[PDB]
C-alpha cells in the first residue's frame, strides 16, 4: 500500500471550515442592510405636537 | 480581582448626533457591583472599573434600559455563553394577564405579586377584540370552553403584565395555585385564584404554563411586533405617576389599592421605562423654581414607572380631588398636616414622596395624552 | 472665531435673542388669529376623521334616505404582473 | 430635464459606479429593487431624480449609466449582485477577452467590435434624456478598458454628439506606488489621444486617498471600498447643483466655461472636505472656514502633488447643506489675503461658488461622518505638471531600452504613436509652464 | 468565458497534472464521481474554464493525459481523482521513450502526435473562448521533453495567437536522475524558447529544499511536491475563475511580465508555506505573506535571486485583505531592495487581489519572478551538455534513431543566445 505518489496532505494550510469569506464588492454591497442601525429615530419626544393644540 | 463574575451583554446606545446606535459591551461585575464597558468597532476602553450607583443585580433584563451616566443604553444580547446558561435561569420572562372578572380588583393582585417578589417589568390595560385572541387560539375548539373564554376576553379590559421571578414559570403557577377556582380555593388558602374568582374561566389569570410558549404569549403582546391599544378615553381625568422608588419597595399595590379604595377609577393603565430626555420634558416645569430638578429627573430615569388615568365619579373636579386625595410636596408636612392623605403613608423625602400629579388643574388632558398618545 | 448658541454671552447675543423674541411676537399673533399649520392640521384631523353610523337595511333593498357608503371592490388581479405599479385596492368615494 | 449620461467603463470604472449608484439610490430614496422606499406614493411631483433615474410607467426607476468592461469578471458580478433588478440587463454590456493592460488591445482589434454596441447603447439613452447636459466618463488611466476603449470610446462620441460636454474621472497612477508595469505607456497614449477630446478631467489619485483615509479618516487598512465612496461622495457633490435646490446653481456649462482659461488646459484637481470620522466630528465643529482651509490645505488633495509648487489658475468651491454666503465671503477673503497659496497675475477673480440646499447624505457603512456641511474644491492649478513631467520620465526610461514595445506593434499600433504621445505631452508641459509665469 | 486547456506529458507531467485535477476539483467542490458537492455559487460561476458540462451535474476536466507507456496513464486512472478524467482524454503509447528527445520527438511518439492533436481540436472547438493551453511536461524526460515540445510546436502553429503557456520540470544541478538528462534539456528548451508565450520552470531539488525545512516532513515523497507545483499553477489562474479587487489573467500577467519575446523564463514561488504544527503560532499577514515571498528562500526553481537581478515581478494575492498595506509593501520591497532591480523599469512589480483564498490558508500569495539570474541555469545546463558532446557521449543514441549533430550545436547556440541576452540586461546601465 506504499503509494509514493499520495499528497500526504489533503488541503495545504487547515485553518478555516470550507465557508468563503463574502468578497468586497459583495460586503460592500450588502451594506445597504445596515440602515436599521443608521435610521434618524428621535428618543427626545417633545411634549406637545399635533393632538394636543385643542388642549 | 481581574475577574470576579463576569456578566456581559451586548447594548446598544443611540448617539442623539450622527444618527448612529453604537454598540457596546457591558461588563457587570458582581460582589462589588460594578460596571465596565467596551466599545465594539475600533477596540477601546469606554469604561473602566468604576462603581456605577444607577445599575444594580435586579435592573439589568435584556431588553430594558439602563442610564449609566446619562447614556440610555438597550440591553440587547445574551453575550457569553456562561452568562447565557447563568441567566437563561433566576431571570424568566412570564405572562399575567388578569381576567376582566378582576378588572376591580387588581390593587391587591399587584400587592401580593410584590409581596412574592415578582419584579414586574411591562403592563398595560387593554380592551382585546375577537381578532387580538391569539393568545387562546392554542387550544382551539377542544370544547365550548374556547367560545366562553373568547367571549370572556372580549368582554371586559385585562390588565397585561410581564414578571419575573427565580425560575419564574412555576412560581407564577405556585402563586396563582391550580385551575378550577373552586377546587383552587377548597385546597390552596392565599392563592391569587383562591382569594379572587368564582369558577373554571372566572380564574382572574391563566399563567405561563410552558417555556417559549410564554415567549410567544409576550411577543403577541408587548415588543416590537406589539399592537396593542391602551383604554384612554381622556375626558376629565388626572394622572397618577407612581414613582420607580415607591414601585420597587412593594408599595405600588398598596398606592394602586387605596386609589381604588378611597374612591376614583382607574381607566388606563401603563407601565413606562422612562429615558433621560422624555423624563426632562415630562419635568420641564419643574425648572429652576422647585431646586430638585436634577434630582427629580434621576428618580425618574433609575427605574420602571407606573402611568395611570383617574377619573371619578364626585364631579366637582378630578384635579383638585386627587391633588387633595395626595400629600402636597413632602412627606414630613404631609405627615403632620393631612396625615390621612397619600404622600405621607408612603413618604421618604421631597424627592422620592410616592407619587406624581398634575399641579395645575388645567393641563391634566396634556399629560394624559402625553402618556397615552405620544409617548406610547 | 467660534460660534456660540444664543443662549451663551459671547457674541451677537443680544440681538439674537430680540430676533428669537419677535419671533415669539408673531407666533403669538398668529395663534391669537389663528391661523397656525399645526392648529390647521389638527382640528382638519379631529373634524374630518370622525367616524359616522350607517344606515342598516332591514331587508337588503337600499331606501330613500338612507346614509350609504359608495365604494369600490379591489382588483381581481392582485398579481403584480408589473412591478411598481400596485394593483388597485378597494376604494371609497369621498370628497376632496 | 436637467439629464446626465454616466459611462463607468474598465473594472474601476464599474466599482466607482457600483459606490456611485449606492450613493445615489441612498440619497433619491431608491431601493436596490428600484423602487420608492415601501412605496406609500408615487406622486409624480418629485424630479430631481430625473437626473439619473429614468421614470418608467411602471413606477420602477432605472439609472441612466452604461457599464463597460471587456472582461466578464466584475460587470457578472454587478448582474448577481444586490442591485440586480436596479439595472437593465442590456445596459450591462460585456465581451469576452479582455484588453490586458494594453492600449493596443483596448484601441484596435479588442476594442473594435463592442464599440458599436456601447454608442448603440448610448444612443438609445440620449433618446431617453430630453436635455442631455453631459456625459460623466469614469474610467482608469492605468490601461486596458479603461484607457483604450476609453479613447475609442470618447473619439466616436466627439465625432457624434457634437460639444455635448464630457467630464472623465481618471484614475491616475501614483508617483510611488501603482499596479502596472506598462502603466506609463497605457496613461500617455490615453491622455494624448483623449486631450483634444475631453472637457474636462477630473483627475484623483490612489496614494493620495490611501494616505487621507490613513490621516483624517483614521484606518491604518483602508480599501478600494473606501476609495471609491469618497469618489462617489465627490461626483455626488459635483451634480448636487443639477439635482437638488440651492442658493447658487453651478451646473456642468457653468463649469467649463468658468473653470478652464485655454482648451488644452483642462485637468483640474479635486479636494472634498469634510473629512474626519464619526467619532471626531462629535467633538468639532465643522464651519464653512475650516473646511475651506481644509480644503486649500496640501495634504487634502486628491493627486499627490504638491499645490504650493504652483499657482492656481482658477477654483470652483460646491457648497453643501447650510452655508450661508456671508461666511463663504469671509472664508474666500481669508484665503485670498492668506499668501501660501499663490494666483496667477492674469486672474484676480478666481473663484466660483455655489451654495446647495441637500445636506450629504451618510453612506450605511462608510466612514463619513453625518455632516450638516460639506465643501467641494475644483482647482484647476500648475502644480500637475510635475506629475506630467514624472510620467514622461517614466515612460523615457523604458522606452529608451524599447522594454513592452513588442505587445503594441503585434497588437496592431504604429511604433511611431508612442513618440507623437511623447510630442504631445512635451507640448503640454511646454503649456503649462507657459501658463503659469 | 475565457478557457484554458490542460496538457499532460510523460511521468513527472502527469502526476503534477493529476495534482492539479485535485487541487483545483476540491477548490471547486468536486467530488471523484465527478459532481458538485459545494456550498456557494462562486464555485459553479466560473467552473466552464476548466471542465466541461456532462450528462446530470458531471463535469469532466479538459486535460489531455499523454504518456509513451500503458504504466502512469494506468496508475493515475486506478488512483483517486482518476475516474473524474474521460477516458478518450487518455492517449497512450505501447512502446517505450527510453529517455530519448529523438525517439519522442521524430520515432513513436510522433505518429501519436496526429491523434493528440485530434483530440486538442476536438477539445479547442468545444471551446467557447479559449484563452489558451498550458502543459505540464518533464525536461529531461523522453516523452515530455521531445514530444510535449512537438506538441508545442504543432499546437502554436494551428492557433498563433492564443496565450500558450507551459509549467516544465528543469534539471537540478545536484544529483542526476537521468545520464541524458542535460540533452533533454538542452534541445528541449532550445524548442520552448521559440512558440512559448510563458515558461515556468519549476525545479525539483528546490521543492525537496522546500518541502524539507519550510515544511520538515522528513520524508517528503512526490506528493508534496506535486502539491506545491499544484498549488502555483492554481495560484497563477485563479483570476480567471474567481473575481477579485484587480483581476490578472495569463494574458495581463504576460504582458506585465515579459518584455521582450525571447524572455519569458519565469521564478515560481508560493506563500505561505509555514509547516503544519508552526502555523497555529504566526499571525498570517500581508508583511509575513511579502517576506516569505521576497526572500530567496522560497524560490521554487534553483536558482539564487542574489546573483542576479529581477527583470519583473508579479504578485497575485488570494484572499479577503486590505491592499493598501499590498500596495505600500510592493513599495517597500522595491525601495528596500532596489540594488536587486533593474533600474531602467520604474515600477518592476505587478500586483494582483483575488480575493478567495484557497480551501484551507484564509490568505495566500503566488510570486512570479523574471529575474536575470536564470541564465546560471542555461549556463550549467551549457557546461553539463558541452561535458558530453565534446567527447561523442551517448550521441549515438539519437544520430543512429535518426537525427544530426548540427540540431545540437543549433539547441547549445540558441542555449548560450538566451545566456548572453539574460546576461546583458543584467549589468544594462540606464544612463
Ligand atoms: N480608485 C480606484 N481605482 C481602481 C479601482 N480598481 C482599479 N483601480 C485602478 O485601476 C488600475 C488597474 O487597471 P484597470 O483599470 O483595472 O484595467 P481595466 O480597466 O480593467 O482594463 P484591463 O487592464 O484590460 O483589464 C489600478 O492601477 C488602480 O489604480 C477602484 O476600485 N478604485
Ligand atoms: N515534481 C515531481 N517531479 C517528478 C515526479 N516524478 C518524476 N519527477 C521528475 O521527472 C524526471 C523524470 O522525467 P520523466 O517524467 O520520467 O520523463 P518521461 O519518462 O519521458 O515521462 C525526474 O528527474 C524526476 O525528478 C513527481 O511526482 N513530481
Ligand atoms: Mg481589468
Amino acid at each position: 500500500d506504499r503509494k509514493l505518489h499520495n499528497t500526504t496532505y489533503r488541503r495545504i494550510g487547515d485553518v478555516t471550515d470550507g465557508s468563503f469569506p463574502l468578497t468586497t464588492t459583495q460586503d460592500h454591497l450588502e451594506q445597504a442592510n445596515l440602515k436599521k442601525d443608521f435610521e434618524e429615530k428621535e428618543p427626545r419626544k417633545t411634549m406637545v405636537n399635533i393632538d394636543t393644540i385643542a388642549h | 480581582s481581574a475577574q470576579d463574575g463576569r456578566y456581559s451583554f451586548i447594548c446598544e446606545w443611540y448617539d442623539p448626533n450622527a444618527g448612529l446606535t453604537r454598540r457596546y459591551q457591558f461588563l457587570f461585575y458582581p460582589k462589588d457591583n460594578t460596571i465596565e464597558m467596551f466599545d465594539l468597532k475600533n477596540r477601546r476602553m469606554f469604561l473602566k472599573r468604576s462603581a456605577c450607583d444607577s445599575v444594580h443585580l435586579a435592573d439589568l433584563y435584556v431588553g430594558s434600559t439602563v442610564n449609566v451616566h446619562s447614556r440610555q443604553l438597550n440591553l440587547v444580547e445574551y453575550s457569553d455563553d456562561f452568562t447565557r446558561r447563568a441567566l437563561t435561569t433566576v431571570k424568566e420572562k412570564t405572562l399575567g394577564l388578569i381576567k376582566p372578572d378582576a378588572i376591580s380588583k387588581f390593587g391587591p393582585i399587584f400587592d401580593m405579586t410584590y409581596e412574592a417578589g415578582f419584579l414586574v417589568t411591562n403592563a398595560k390595560m387593554t380592551r382585546l377584540s375577537r381578532n387580538a385572541a391569539e393568545e387562546f387560539y392554542a387550544e382551539h375548539v377542544g370544547k365550548p370552553f374556547y367560545n366562553n373564554l373568547v367571549s370572556f376576553m372580549c368582554s371586559g379590559p385585562i390588565i397585561a403584565l410581564e414578571l419575573m421571578a427565580n425560575n419564574g414559570i412555576g412560581e407564577w403557577r405556585r402563586l396563582l395555585g391550580p385551575t378550577d377556582s373552586s377546587t383552587a380555593r377548597s385546597e390552596a388558602p392565599n392563592s391569587i385564584r383562591a382569594r379572587f374568582g368564582t369558577d373554571n374561566t372566572r380564574n382572574a389569570c391563566h399563567g405561563s404554563d410552558s417555556v417559549d410558549s410564554s415567549n410567544r404569549e409576550t411577543n403577541f403582546f408587548f415588543g416590537p411586533s406589539a399592537r396593542m391599544r391602551n383604554t384612554s378615553t381622556l375626558d376629565n381625568c388626572t394622572c397618577c405617576i407612581i414613582k420607580p422608588t415607591a414601585v420597587k419597595e412593594g408599595k405600588a399595590g398598596q398606592i394602586m389599592s387605596a386609589i381604588c379604595n378611597e374612591g376614583f377609577e382607574v381607566v388606563a393603565l401603563e407601565m413606562f421605562h422612562m429615558e433621560k430626555a422624555n423624563s426632562e420634558e415630562f419635568f420641564e416645569v419643574y425648572k429652576g423654581v422647585v431646586a430638585e430638578y436634577m434630582d427629580m429627573v434621576t428618580e425618574l430615569t433609575s427605574g420602571p414607572c407606573y402611568a395611570l388615568e383617574i377619573r371619578c365619579s364626585k364631579s366637582d373636579d378630578v384635579t383638585k380631588a386627587f391633588r387633595d386625595f395626595v400629600g402636597p410636596a413632602d412627606p414630613e408636612i404631609a405627615r403632620q398636616l393631612r396625615p390621612r392623605t397619600l404622600r405621607a403613608r408612603f413618604g421618604n423625602d421631597k424627592v422620592h414622596n410616592a407619587v406624581h400629579c398634575t399641579d395645575l388643574p388645567t393641563d391634566a388632558l396634556l399629560e394624559v395624552e402625553y402618556f397615552f398618545k405620544i409617548l406610547s | 472665531v467660534r460660534s456660540y448658541n444664543p443662549s451663551v454671552r459671547v457674541g451677537n447675543w443680544n440681538e439674537d435673542t430680540c430676533l428669537e423674541e419677535d419671533m415669539v411676537k408673531d407666533f403669538l399673533e398668529k395663534k391669537e388669529k389663528g391661523e397656525l399649520l399645526i392648529q390647521k392640521a389638527s382640528n382638519l384631523r379631529s373634524t374630518i376623521l370622525k367616524p359616522s353610523d350607517l344606515s342598516v337595511t332591514v331587508d337588503g333593498f337600499v331606501h330613500f334616505g338612507d346614509t350609504v357608503v359608495i365604494m369600490n371592490e379591489a382588483a381581481a388581479d392582485q398579481v403584480r404582473t408589473q412591478p411598481g405599479v400596485e394593483p388597485r385596492q378597494a376604494n371609497v368615494l369621498s370628497v376632496n | 430635464m436637467r439629464e446626465c449620461i454616466s459611462i463607468h467603463v474598465g473594472q474601476a470604472g464599474v466599482q466607482i459606479g457600483n459606490a456611485c449608484w449606492e450613493l445615489y439610490c441612498l440619497e433619491h430614496g431608491i431601493q436596490p429593487d428600484g423602487q420608492m422606499p415601501s412605496d406609500k406614493t408615487i406622486g409624480g411631483g418629485d424630479d430631481s431624480f430625473n437626473t439619473f433615474f429614468s421614470e418608467t410607467g411602471a413606477g420602477k426607476h432605472v439609472p441612466r449609466a452604461v457599464f463597460v468592461d471587456l472582461e466578464p469578471t466584475v460587470v457578472d458580478e454587478v448582474r448577481t449582485g444586490t442591485y440586480r433588478q436596479l439595472f437593465h440587463p442590456e445596459q450591462l454590456i460585456t465581451g469576452k477577452e479582455d484588453a490586458a493592460n494594453n492600449y493596443a488591445r483596448g484601441h484596435y482589434t479588442i476594442g473594435k467590435e463592442i464599440v458599436d454596441l456601447v454608442l448603440d447603447r448610448i444612443r438609445k439613452l440620449a433618446d431617453q434624456c430630453t436635455g442631455l447636459q453631459g456625459f460623466l466618463i469614469f474610467h482608469s488611466f492605468g490601461g486596458g478598458t479603461g484607457s483604450g476603449f476609453a479613447s475609442l470610446l470618447m473619439e466616436r462620441l466627439s465625432v457624434d454628439y457634437g460639444k455635448k460636454s464630457k467630464l472623465e474621472f481618471a484614475i491616475y497612477p501614483a508617483p510611488q506606488i501603482s499596479t502596472a508595469v506598462v502603466e506609463p505607456y497605457n496613461t500617455i497614449l490615453t491622455t494624448h489621444t483623449t486631450l483634444e477630446h475631453s472637457d474636462c478631467a477630473f483627475m484623483v489619485d490612489n496614494e493620495a486617498i490611501y494616505d487621507i483615509c490613513r490621516r483624517n479618516l483614521d484606518i491604518e487598512r483602508p480599501t478600494y471600498t473606501n476609495l471609491n465612496r469618497l469618489i462617489a461622495q465627490i461626483v455626488s457633490s459635483i451634480t448636487a447643483s443639477l439635482r437638488f435646490d440651492g442658493a447658487l446653481n453651478v451646473d456642468l456649462t457653468e463649469f467649463q466655461t468658468n473653470l478652464v482659461p485655454y482648451p488644452r488646459i483642462h485637468f483640474p484637481l479635486a479636494t472634498y472636505a469634510p473629512v474626519i470620522s464619526a467619532e471626531k466630528a462629535y467633538h468639532e465643529q465643522l464651519s464653512v472656514a475650516e473646511i475651506t482651509n481644509a480644503c486649500f490645505e496640501p495634504a487634502n488633495q486628491m493627486v499627490k502633488c504638491d499645490p504650493r509648487h504652483g499657482k492656481y489658475m482658477a477654483c470652483c468651491m460646491l457648497y453643501r447643506g447650510d452655508v450661508v454666503p456671508k461666511d463663504v465671503n469671509a472664508a474666500i477673503a481669508t484665503i485670498k489675503t492668506k499668501r501660501t497659496i499663490q494666483f496667477v497675475d492674469w486672474c484676480p477673480t478666481g473663484f466660483k461658488v455655489g451654495i446647495n440646499y441637500q445636506p450629504p447624505t451618510v453612506v450605511p457603512g462608510g466612514d463619513l461622518a453625518k455632516v450638516q456641511r460639506a465643501v467641494c474644491m475644483l482647482s484647476n492649478t500648475t502644480a500637475i505638471a510635475e506629475a506630467w513631467a514624472r510620467l514622461d520620465h517614466k515612460f523615457d526610461l523604458m522606452y529608451a531600452k524599447r522594454a513592452f514595445v513588442h505587445w503594441y506593434v503585434g497588437e496592431g499600433m504604429e511604433e511611431g504613436e508612442f513618440s507623437e504621445a511623447r510630442e504631445d505631452l512635451a507640448a503640454l508641459e511646454k503649456d503649462y509652464e507657459e501658463v503659469g509665469v | 468565458m475565457r478557457e484554458i486547456v490542460h496538457m499532460q506529458a510523460g511521468q513527472c507531467g502527469n502526476q503534477i497534472g493529476a495534482k492539479f485535477w485535485e487541487v483545483i476539483s476540491d477548490e471547486h467542490g468536486i467530488d471523484p464521481t465527478g459532481t458538485y458537492h459545494g456550498d456557494s455559487d462562486l464555485q459553479l460561476e466560473r467552473i466552464n474554464v476548466y471542465y466541461n458540462e456532462a450528462t446530470g451535474g458531471k463535469y469532466v476536466p479538459r486535460a489531455v493525459l499523454v504518456d509513451l507507456e500503458p504504466g502512469t496513464m494506468d496508475s493515475v486512472r486506478s488512483g483517486p481523482f482518476g475516474q473524474i478524467f474521460r477516458p478518450d482524454n487518455f492517449v497512450f503509447g505501447q512502446s517505450g521513450a527510453g529517455n530519448n528527445w529523438a525517439k519522442g520527438h521524430y520515432t513513436e511518439g510522433a505518429e501519436l502526435v496526429d491523434s493528440v492533436l485530434d483530440v486538442v481540436r476536438k477539445e479547442a472547438e468545444s471551446c467557447d473562448c479559449l484563452q489558451g493551453f498550458q502543459l505540464t511536461h518533464s525536461l529531461g524526460g523522453g516523452t515530455g521533453s521531445g514530444m510535449g515540445t512537438l506538441l508545442i510546436s504543432k499546437i502554436r502553429e494551428e492557433y498563433p495567437d492564443r496565450i500558450m503557456n507551459t509549467f516544465s520540470v528543469v534539471p537540478s544541478p545536484k544529483v542526476s536522475d537521468t545520464v541524458v538528462e542535460p540533452y533533454n534539456a538542452t534541445l528541449s528548451v532550445h524548442q520552448l524558447v521559440e512558440n512559448t508565450d510563458e515558461t515556468y520552470c519549476i525545479d525539483n531539488e528546490a521543492l525537496y529544499d522546500i518541502c524539507f525545512r519550510t515544511l520538515k516532513l522528513t520524508t517528503p515523497t512526490y506528493g508534496d511536491l506535486n502539491h506545491l507545483v499544484s498549488a502555483t499553477m492554481s495560484g497563477v489562474t485563479t483570476c480567471l475563475r474567481f473575481p477579485g479587487q484587480l483581476n490578472a489573467d495569463l494574458r495581463k500577467l504576460a504582458v506585465n511580465m515579459v518584455p521582450f519575446p525571447r524572455l519569458h523564463f519565469f521564478m515560481p514561488g508560493f506563500a505561505p508555506l509555514t509547516s503544519r504544527g508552526s502555523q497555529q503560532y504566526r499571525a498570517l499577514t500581508v508583511p509575513e505573506l511579502t517576506q516569505q515571498m521576497f526572500d530567496a528562500k522560497n524560490m521554487m526553481a534553483a536558482c539564487d535571486p542574489r546573483h542576479g537581478r529581477y527583470l519583473t515581478v508579479a504578485a497575485i494575492f488570494r484572499g479577503r485583505m486590505s491592499m493598501k498595506e499590498v500596495d505600500e509593501q510592493m513599495l517597500n520591497v522595491q525601495n528596500k531592495n532596489s540594488s536587486y532591480f533593474v533600474e531602467w523599469i520604474p515600477n518592476n512589480v505587478k500586483t494582483a487581489v483575488c480575493d478567495i483564498p484557497p480551501r484551507g490558508l484564509k490568505m495566500s500569495a503566488t510570486f512570479i519572478g523574471n529575474s536575470t539570474a536564470i541564465q546560471e541555469l542555461f549556463k550549467r545546463i551549457s557546461e553539463q551538455f558541452t561535458a558530453m558532446f565534446r567527447r561523442k557521449a551517448f550521441l549515438h543514441w539519437y544520430t543512429g534513431e535518426g537525427m544530426d549533430e548540427m540540431e545540437f550545436t543549433e539547441a547549445e547556440s540558441n542555449m548560450n543566445d538566451l545566456v548572453s541576452e539574460y546576461q546583458q540586461y543584467q549589468d544594462a546601465t540606464a544612463e
